[PDB]
């Protein structure tokens, strides 16, 4: 699991997926390969019920709240 | 090709922006789009059904979607993949959405029953009849479960 203080609020999965991730009470939409805005973290995979992050050269899971 | 989705307490504007990305479509937002969206796909949806979900969830919030055909290359052809959308002000409680196939009957035959149930269930609950003979249900899970059982009973009866 991710140790980053960010909350996964929504996940829409398909051929063109997207996640809504919150940080500091602000919600923001991310596509795969995009960087997290708050931390230097890359949404490497958007899967059905979770996101996999690349943070400081490690893959970490961010699950739904 | 299908869409699954799970949204809990998501800003309307961020929901809207996600559907746009999923569908590969520019969505233009009127002023003062605000609110909260929650939904979970109990079954996958195809592009039409997902767009219908969209329409359904915005409507619940008091927001209408208006499609616009814009010719960005002055060629005299506006291809389906280039439609723009404008948004504007017009446990058993979980918001869920489900697709129910109907194997033995025309789906429109079931309308006057489901009409009665939805009137009774109250707002937020919506039935959509797909031309491929499947019924799509959006609403509170308890209600979606009671519609699913009535659909299926009539089907196999
Ligand atoms: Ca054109
Ligand atoms: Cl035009």
């Amino acid at each position: 699991e991710t140790r980053l203080n960010v909350v996964l609020r929504g996940i829409a999965f398909g051929a063109r997926p997207g996640a809504v991730i919150e940080e500091g009470g602000k919600q923001q939409v991310y596509l795969q390969g995009e960087r997290l805005d708050s931390h230097n973290a890359v949404i490497e995979e958007i899967n059905r019920d979770h996101v996999m992050l690349r943070y400081q050269g490690k893959i970490e899971r961010l699950s739904l709240a | 090709a299908t869409f699954t989705a799970n949204f809990k307490d998501t800003d309307l504007k961020s929901f809207i922006e996600t559907v746009g990305a999923n569908l590969n479509k520019t969505i233009i937002m009127g002023p003062g789009v605000q609110g909260k969206v929650s939904i979970r796909t109990m079954t996958p949806l195809n592009e039409r059904q997902y767009y219908q979900l969209f329409l359904n969830l915005l409507e619940a919030q008091g927001y209408a979607v208006v499609p616009m055909y814009i010719d960005t290359n002055n060629d005299g052809y506006i291809e389906g993949d280039e439609l723009v959308l404008k948004v504007v002000k017009s446990a058993g409680d979980e918001m869920v959405t489900k697709v129910v196939p109907v194997r033995n009957v025309s789906v429109r035959e079931l309308a006057p029953i489901l009409r009665q149930m939805i009137d009774s269930a109250g707002s937020g609950n919506v039935v959509n009849y797909d031309p491929s003979n499947v019924i799509m249900l959006t609403g509170r899970a308890s209600v979606v479960e009671r519609l699913t059982e009535v659909i299926q009973r009539v089907d196999h009866a």
